[PDB]
């Protein structure tokens, strides 16, 4: 799958609703054929390599093993209650899938708000024990640099492996281990509608003049002001975001927001 | 003679979610299966307690490849819960963004999740551009020449020879596979249009986020419309329809006639992979609150008997968990769904997987493209029946081929073409109505403490519902009945075999240790198992 010139990715999905892996396919200049055959080497994959079943465990030991080394991208939360029964795949559990392949990485790459912090099946009552990585791994020493959102800027993924790879070492992280040249900055204080805010222009209702006008949506609940994200700046698919199409953020880059930004039309 | 015994496929990959395939071989056919889906994550316990409002963000994350459409049924199913009827263009941006999810989703499940069962990428390397762009020219309008179809072969090459074969590790075709029939410049055309397609798709994918804010998970919904005003913009709407049009020529002139040279050089596989009944919800609506007012209509079919569609009764719906992992064995409606997990390993007490398992009047239903557009061609639609007879006729089989792994497959292909075209119509609508001085998105609304709603959708994998019970003005019980949950969820408390199970006896298996045969089937479902068991 690989050895050569180009650096082994290992994909792994655990506990997640594959947003994450839809996101890096709108990776943008460069796009996702490039990243493929040019930048990377993606050795593991299962929403897109050929191989399944045994034959994709084996691509998977052999790019694990190999002396080349590889550098892990985890997507969803990993399932820890009931000896993590609650997520299997090639019959072991999730857990003991990246207890093993996870340590014997270069560098692990948390990428989306589940891998990074648990996400939305950690949300209370968190039946399946959810757990993101460095939390489920702490003991055994995995230290991945998380990439927020749900699903993150696919920006922010490139931007980091390129960084590793051109470095030999990660960015300058925060202490949510996440890039600080990404999520140094709240969403709000990138906001076109600040202005408003300052003002204590806010939108009443959906449906209002004020909204129509584009007035600060922070009584309608927006969690710009709490959440660090790059979203106003790179926007999303070269066009928007979630504010500029007039709804507000629902701070989806923060641990635990499913429980800390609810209900999400309350401040 | 042939493979006698069993064989497990886990992961089943180029699908969305954790799957595991078994079934046991008898002389090279397959006699049995089960489909074993191995994640759970519990959403419907998540959302107790919480406000209905919330539940769309929630419920959006049970899928990121058929993003928005849960964001679009549980603001459908709280809109219904409410009695909010929604303004005229928050339906048409909604229904707009939607057919735009069809069209990016049925693209990529053909080139970069089906497609790898059918083509021998590595035999393209032998091919003739020369002759390949003479065959892809006569198959399209678009023109292609010797030297486009050798860029793709030579940057094939290099990437071959460098050793690292990335995603086409292991392939099943590697080294050649007696399942595998196309000649390498069949193999070229579909590698050059599946590379194509990567780019392709982030337009088609774009285009929802112009109205929908972001692609993956849109942000643009609310109970009572939605709130993206820039979207009333002329700007806005030149944008969505520039990348509309441009993904709509791809379906047209290279999705399309993709499918169909590949199906006709696998027109063994209309043989495999059967089904016998059939449910869809209808979409496209013109009425938020009569499913007959959508541009495709509801409609129950038993036993392939389309002169006799039954009306859509969602009072009929039963989700079993008895081979399932989940408490008991008892059947329910989803305004009394029960969401309570209890794991037993595979096959402990009979029970197999993470899915529970819907019955409609007792029977299990396919659902999903080929749903759609069967029942659509019986009710008359006149869009769905000029595609699929072109479709039928330039295959050179009668309408019968359609109940196979081959049919699906080229069903998905009709509906993409057909909705292509209506998102056209639905967007000059849309215009229409702005121009005569209809600037409204937002409807005003007031939460009721006890209610209950159920919001219908029809995804690109089929019918989708949820269901919702507000008590104290909070959930009480939000349920999800999701179309892979209908397609691929294990037996019923009636041992009746789900579709997908059905769908694969009598699958022949040339190679037990690469069982391309069982992907081909279990692929044309287009299963997403973080969908089925959320
Ligand atoms: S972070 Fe969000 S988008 Fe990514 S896997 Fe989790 S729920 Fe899906
Ligand atoms: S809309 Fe949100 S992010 Fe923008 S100024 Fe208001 S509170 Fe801040
Ligand atoms: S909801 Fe998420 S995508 Fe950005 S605007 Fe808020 S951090
Ligand atoms: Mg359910």
């Amino acid at each position: 799958l690989m050895g050569p010139r180009r650096p082994s990715v290992v994909y792994l999905h655990n506990a997640e609703c594959t947003g994450c892996s839809e996101s890096v396919l709108r990776a943008f200049e460069p796009y996702i054929d490039t990243l493929i055959l040019d930048t990377l080497s993606l050795d593991y994959h299962e929403t897109i390599m050929a191989a399944a079943g045994d034959a994709a465990e084996a691509a998977l030991e052999q790019a694990v093993n190999s002396p080349h080394g590889f550098i892990a991208v985890v997507e969803g939360g990993i399932p820890t209650a009931a000896n993590g029964i609650y997520g299997k795949v090639a019959n072991h559990t999730m857990l003991d899938i990246c207890s093993r392949i996870l340590p014997k990485a270069q560098a692990v790459i948390a990428y989306g708000t589940c891998a990074t912090f648990g996400g939305v099946q950690a949300a209370k009552p968190n039946p399946t024990g959810a757990k993101g990585v460095n939390d489920a791994l702490k003991h055994l020493g995995v230290k991945a640099i998380n990439i927020a959102g749900c699903p993150p800027n696919p920006y922010n993924l490139v931007g980091t492996i390129v960084y590793y790879l051109k470095n030999k070492a990660a960015p300058e992280l925060d202490s949510l281990n996440r890039p600080t040249m990404f999520f140094g900055q709240t969403v709000h204080e990138q906001c076109p509608r600040l202005p408003h805010f300052d003002a204590g222009e806010f939108a009443p209702s959906f449906e209002s003049e004020e909204a129509r006008k584009g007035w600060c949506l922070y009584e309608l609940g927006c969690k710009g002001p709490v959440t660090m994200n790059n979203c106003p700046k790179i926007k999303f698919n070269q066009t928007n975001w979630p504010v500029d199409a007039g709804h507000p953020c629902i701070g989806c880059s923060e641990p635990d927001f499913w429980d800390a930004m609810t209900p999400f039309y309350q401040n | 003679s042939s493979y006698s015994g069993p064989i497990v496929v886990d992961p089943v990959t180029r699908i969305e979610g954790h799957l595991r395939i078994e079934v046991e071989v008898e002389n090279g056919k397959v006699k049995n299966a089960y489909s074993s889906s191995t994640l759970f994550r519990g959403l419907e316990i998540i959302l107790k307690g919480r406000d209905p409002r919330d539940a769309q963000h929630f419920t959006q994350r049970t899928c990121g490849v058929c993003t928005y459409t849960h964001a679009l049924a549980s603001t459908r199913c709280v809109d219904n819960a409410v009695g909010v009827h929604i303004p005229k263009n928050a339906t048409y941006i909604r229904n707009l963004v939607l057919g735009a999810q069809y069209l990016h989703d049925h693209i990529v499940h053909f080139y970069h999740l089906h497609a790898l069962d059918f083509v021998d990428v590595t035999a393209a390397l032998k091919a003739d551009p020369a002759k390949a762009a003479k065959v892809a020219s006569s198959i399209s309008p678009r023109k292609t020449t010797a030297a486009d179809l050798k860029a793709v072969q030579d940057k094939l090459k290099t990437f071959v020879e460098t050793g690292q074969l990335g995603p086409f590790t292991n392939a099943y075709f590697l080294g050649g596979h007696p399942a595998y029939y196309l000649d390498p410049e069949t193999n070229l055309i579909a590698t050059a249009h599946y590379l194509e397609a990567l780019r392709l798709q982030v337009k088609a994918a774009r285009a929802m986020a112009v109205f929908g804010a972001k692609n993956p998970h849109t942000q643009f919904t609310v109970v009572g419309g939605v709130t993206c005003y820039d979207a009333l913009t002329p700007q806005r709407i030149a944008e969505f329809e520039a990348l509309w049009k441009e993904t709509k020529a791809f379906v047209d002139e290279v999705y399309i006639p993709d499918l169909l040279v590949v199906a006709a050089a696998y027109k063994d596989w209309t043989q495999y992979g059967g089904t016998d009944n059939f449910i869809t919800f209808g979409e496209f609506p013109k009425d938020e609150y009569d499913l007959n007012s959508r541009f495709f209509k509801p409609g129950v079919v038993f036993k392939r008997d389309f002169k006799n569609i039954k009306p859509f009764d969602k009072m009929q719906i039963e989700e079993h968990v008895r081979h399932s992992w989940y408490e008991g064995a008892e059947a329910r409606h989803p305004w009394k769904g029960q969401t309570q997990p209890k794991y037993t390993d595979l096959h402990g007490d009979d029970r197999y997987s993470w899915m529970k398992a819907p019955r409609y009047m007792g029977e299990p239903m396919e659902t999903g493209p080929l749903a759609q557009v069967l029942i659509a061609y019986s009710q008359g639609h006149p869009k769905v029946k000029a595609v699929t007879d072109a479709v039928l006729a330039k295959l050179g089989v009668g309408p019968e081929a359609l109940f196979s792994t081959l049919g699906r497959t080229a069903a998905r292909g009709i509906e993409t073409a057909v909705i292509a075209e209506y998102v056209g119509v639905m967007l000059q609508e849309y215009k229409d109505n702005i121009a005569k001085g209809d600037n409204v998105i937002c409807a005003p609304w007031e939460m009721p403490k006890q209610a209950e709603g159920v919001g219908f959708v029809n995804a690109p994998r089929g019918g989708l519902s949820h269901w919702i019970r507000i008590e104290d003005g909070k959930i009480g019980n939000f349920q999800l009945v999701v179309p892979s949950t209908w397609t691929l969820g294990p037996r019923c408390d009636k041992n009746k075999l789900s579709p997908v199970e059905a769908s694969l006896i009598g699958t022949p298996v040339a190679d037990a240790k690469r069982p391309v045969e069982i992907l081909r089937t279990v692929h044309s479902f287009d299963p997403c198992i973080a969908c089925g068991v959320h």
